[PDB]
RNA sequence: UUACCGAUACCAAGCCAUAAAAAGAAGAAAAAAUUUUUUUUUAGAAUCUUUUUAUGAGUAGAAAAUCGUGGGGU
RNA sequence: AUUUUAAAAUUAUUUGAAUUUUUCUUCUUAUAAUUUAAGUUGUUUCUAUACAGUACUUUCUUAACCCACUCGUCUUGAAACACGGACCAAGGAGUCUAGCAAAUGUGCAAGUGUAUAUGAUUCUUUAAACAUUUUACGCAUAAUUAAUGUAAUAUGUCUAUUGUAGAUUUGUGCCCCACUUUGCAUACAAUACCGGUAAGCAA
RNA sequence: UAAAGCUAAAUAUAUGUAGGAGACCGAUAGCAAACAAGUACCGUGAGGGAAAGAUGAAAUAGUACUCAGGAAUGAGCAAUUAAAUAGUACCUGAAAUCGUUAAGAUGGAACGGAUUAAGAGAGAAAACAAGUAAAGAGGGGAAU
């Protein structure tokens, strides 16, 4: 799309929109990164406050597969299964559904939202928020540890 | 010569014409502003300005905050220009009467279920041209990530924009200038 | 919605069809123009 | 001056022509907005090549037609004369320059039993 | 007739588009003045004002 | 449904094998559809438009008549008869059209 | 000086692949549109015209 | 003390454009011949149509609408 | 083609009244016309009883009155005794890629993108199009801390924090507004809760 | 399970050769080179490095003959061709620059803007006359 770049409607017009005062020189602040604490300064501290400097250690070779952990909320585990199903665990009283979660991606069921009142429903993963063993057991369910 | 500001040229500010290509949305805009000049409506009127608006400002509006909206009025109808999408978070639908730009496959099939059903605009006109027992509804227009880097620089005081980072570990923009412990804090 | 079918001896009539559910889409040419353009982008060759 | 037939007012004749280019070679006459910073006719010294504006802009229930009062179509053959059928009165049909004198007799007839009016009527015979 | 198969209607193992939904309009009906001269609509319109 | 006049002409307003503008002499713009009695580009007169129209144009040097799916064709008397059985102003335009039409060779 | 790693080819999402044949095969099917976009087929019965 | 001359400023009127506004998704008029003919038109495109008012310098700079050129689909 | 209407004025009749007392006195009662309303109309000549001239339209060339300093550029300031330009033709300069953001259009939407690759009577075009046996990967869906890590009201209730403004809706005085009713977006605050740090306690 | 060894495929290819293509360039472009091009030519040398395509369908149509000239050439009542103002520098043939003829201007610049006037070129598409009756040439359509 070249017929609509800006520099075609400033064709004849000398500058080519660079100013005639100032010019279009080539690296007049510098290059890249350049005046940071200098001339810049004002630049880096405005929107980039915390940019110099370094804190906290080292870690040497990181492997994230080690740490790696997907969350779900509490809000979410009713949401998991198709609708029917949460109808009839709705309406039937006697039984709960058993979420693997750890099976649908997530290693860590976190604490936000709101459970249905009186809805047992038991899940299954590898880490639980205090707050979600807290709602899951409020509502009469169950967290199962699994690994 | 004459003293007047902008030369004597009322200035307005924002869309005039829609920009979309679409003959859908092209008929709807002229069906909304030949009902909004017709009809003395407020509603229409707002109806047709927001159809003009850009994507950013007819954001998506959950069947939740849907239901919640229409909590306190049951019989009536929510109308939204956005789109609606669904929300897992929501256990249960309740009949619900929304007319909307959009539905998602999900929310549409939450409505139909639910028993409510889901309308569009021209139906909208068709059976409440002036909007008798129509909400008017619209989504958060403020939530978008961009609006998180907007307002005051990151780096002004009391400051809540977000920064523009290529990450966020520690080693990313978290040293002087956002810790007492190197040189200042924000 | 309907449609019939004609023979290839053109001045006869078999059998109807049942208009496909398609043919109800959006018409949307500005899409249609967009897309065609993107695509069409695909098939040039180097220079 | 103000040229004024009938109710066609044409409201300036003799077309802007790009400044010096009467006595430089290398600049065609072609009007060109001169931007310079002390250029004379930019700053609008008087007597030096003034500037076009929309202000010389001619009216618009008069804008586009000839002097037969009429505004001009240009042809390439028979089968473009039909719109004129309709408003042969609000048109006058001038055929293209590219076309034969096969066509062009075709063309000049049609136009006489349609009763519109050609204006190169003559060429090329 | 396999267009319908194609595009969801009688869904087939290995020719339908899997999980693919027909694209949905926008507007119920785009007979815009079909609407307009409904009387439903023509009684809400107030009286046809004038030019200055 | 899915498709209706207003809807056509929006799509067709523009982008048409038979808009002719006019670039020379800047004012017209006709629209050569064979259903168009005056030739104007406007949805009122564009027979694709028009869910049903008619109009007398000539082929191959016979006028013939044509009537709006359903698309009927047909060849002074006559053409006030045949536009008396297909009827549905525009019939004077229509006969006007045709009587200055058959002048031509 | 043009150079071989110019953005030649183009991404387009396969949702608006999808949409725009399916588009296209409406619009095909309608009268006003075949003729609008240049055939001749003033004489035939209908436009979604299908055969043995 | 009068009269007069004197601007791209002021006033009245026309026209261009810009901005804003009021409003809008179907029927016969005239003329010329002699009851009948003939001639013009008989409109409806929403970034559109009709009408109204105000306004119009401009470097650096920005935007819109336009005008052209090689080549590609239609 | 449903305000060049209505009225206003004038004229000619007509009704009653008033008053400066009447040949333009005023106010209505009716009727019918006019324009001073409701932006120029008429008459007569000429063009001319021609088909292109000695006229009319137009281009050009010359004069004449008034006016008019070389452009481009740097510059506060250029006609400058500031620099470049003898002339003409052709060529001649904000582009391409990577990456980010904003804006806008488009599709889908708590998901989105099918990457590499595979299949398939596709193999001129085709190096593109088409497709992807019901947890690949990116971004988003959760933040915070150097960090071990921890991780968002809270089961009294499929209710969904609280205010002040506020769009829309509902009724009472189908076209005003004041009372009610609802309370989007958003703004300004207040609250809870999460991570970190303090302080208190600390099996 | 080091301090010994071998090993195909998936991978890369601004080289050479041979194919096939292109939203590429179209003789100041595209390779430096469309041609007798890494040639001519320059430098002691390492090296540097161009310019230059097009008559016509056919020269198996490349200008015969005459006159005048020492010859080059020119001219023709002569001659090829559809065409020689296509004659080998040969398609087209712009501008700068120059010649011929005509018209005009002309007291130490010239051109110009605005307004007319006088001349000179061109011109009828609004810048008059539709129809009507007759006779001459034509073209169409409908009616059996």
């Amino acid at each position: 799309a070249t017929r609509f770049k800006k520099n075609r409607k400033k064709r004849g017009h000398v500058s080519a929109g660079h100013g005639r005062v100032g010019k279009h020189r080539k690296h007049p602040g510098g290059r890249g990164k350049a005046g940071g604490l200098h001339h810049m300064r004002i630049n880096f501290d405005k929107y980039h406050p915390g940019y110099f400097g370094k804190v906290g250690m080292r870690h040497l070779n990181l492997l994230k597969n080690r740490t790696y952990c997907p969350t779900i909320n509490v809000d979410k585990l009713w949401g998991l299964l198709p609708e029917e199903k949460k109808k009839e665990f709705s309406e039937n009283k006697d039984i709960a559904p058993v979420i693997d979660v750890t099976r649908k991606g997530y290693f860590k069921v976190l604490g936000n939202g709101k459970l249905k009142h009186n809805q047992p429903i038991v899940v299954k993963a590898r880490y639980f928020s205090s707050v979600a063993e807290k709602k899951i057991k409020a509502v009469g369910g169950q967290c199962i540890l699994v690994a | 010569g004459i003293a007047l500001k902008n030369v004597g040229r009322i200035k307005k500010h924002g869309r005039k014409h829609l920009v979309s290509k679409n003959p859908y949305l092209r008929l709807l805009v002229k069906l909304y502003n030949f009902l909004a000049r017709r009809t003395n409506a407020n509603f229409n009127k707002i109806i047709a300005k927001r159809l003009i608006m850009p994507k950013r400002y007819r954001p998506p509006l959950s069947l939740s905050k849907l239901q919640y909206h229409m909590a306190n009025h049951p019989n009536d109808i929510a109308v939204v220009v956005g789109s609606i999408t669904d929300d897992k978070r929501l256990f249960s639908l309740k009949q619900l009467k929304v007319c909307a730009l959009r539905f998602t496959e999900t929310a549409r099939k939450r409505i139909e279920d639910a028993g409510g059903e889901c309308l569009t605009f021209d139906q909208l006109a068709l059976k409440y041209p002036t909007g008798k027992k129509c909400v008017l509804l619209r989504g958060p227009t403020k939530a978008r990530t961009a609006e998180k880097h907007f307002g005051k620089a990151p780096g002004k005081p009391k400051s809540k924009a977000r920064p523009y980072v290529r990450s966020k570990g520690r080693k990313f923009e978290k040293a002087r200038g956002r810790r007492k412990s190197r040189a200042y804090k924000k | 919605p309907v449609a019939n079918v004609y023979s290839t001896n053109g001045k006869n009539v078999v059998g109807e069809v049942e208009i496909p559910v398609v043919f109800q889409t959006p018409i949307r040419n500005d899409l249609i123009q967009s897309v065609y353009t993107n695509m069409s982008k695909n098939r040039r060759h180097p220079y | 001056a103000v040229k004024k037939v009938g109710k066609i007012i044409k409201k300036r004749t003799k077309k802007f022509t790009r400044f010096q280019s009467n006595r430089f070679m290398r600049v065609k006459p072609a009007w060109r907005k001169p931007r310079g910073i002390d250029c004379r006719v930019r700053r609008r010294y008087k007597g030096t090549n003034l500037m076009p504006s929309i202000g010389y802009g001619s009216n618009k229930k008069t804008k586009f037609l000839l002097p037969n009062n009429k505004y001009k179509y240009v042809v390439k053959n028979v089968k473009e004369m039909e719109p004129l059928i309709m408003n042969h009165t609000k048109y006058c049909v001038q055929i293209a320059h590219n076309v034969s004198s096969k066509k062009r007799k075709q063309i000049i007839e049609r136009a006489k039993q349609m009763n519109v009016s050609v204006i190169n009527a003559k060429a090329r015979l | 007739k396999k267009l319908d198969v194609i595009y969801g209607k009688i869904h087939e193992k290995k020719v339908t588009k899997k999980n693919y939904i027909l694209p949905k309009s926008i507007v119920h009906n785009p007979d815009i003045y079909r609407i307009i001269h409904s009387d439903k609509v023509q009684a809400s319109l107030l009286a046809k004002k004038k030019p200055c | 449904s899915n498709v209706s006049n207003a809807l056509v002409w929006e799509l067709t307003r523009k982008s048409n094998c038979f808009i002719k503008k006019n670039k020379a002499g800047k004012k017209g713009v006709f629209l050569c559809d064979p259903l168009n009695v005056n030739y104007k580009n406007t949805p009122s007169s564009s027979g694709l438009v028009k869910s049903n129209s008619t109009n007398v144009t000539l082929k191959d040097g016979k006028v013939v008549f044509s009537v709006k799916v359903v698309n009927q064709h047909f060849k002074m008397k006559n053409v006030e008869k045949l536009l008396q059985q297909h009827g549905s102003k525009n019939k004077e335009k229509l006969l006007k059209k045709y009587k200055r039409l058959s002048k031509l060779y | 000086p043009t150079k071989i790693w110019r953005r030649w080819g183009r991404k387009v999402n396969l949702k608006e692949k999808r949409y725009a044949v399916c588009s296209s095969i409406a619009a095909s099917g309608v009268t006003s549109l075949v003729l609008a976009r240049g055939h001749r087929i003033s004489h035939l019965k209908e436009v979604p015209l299908v055969v043995s």
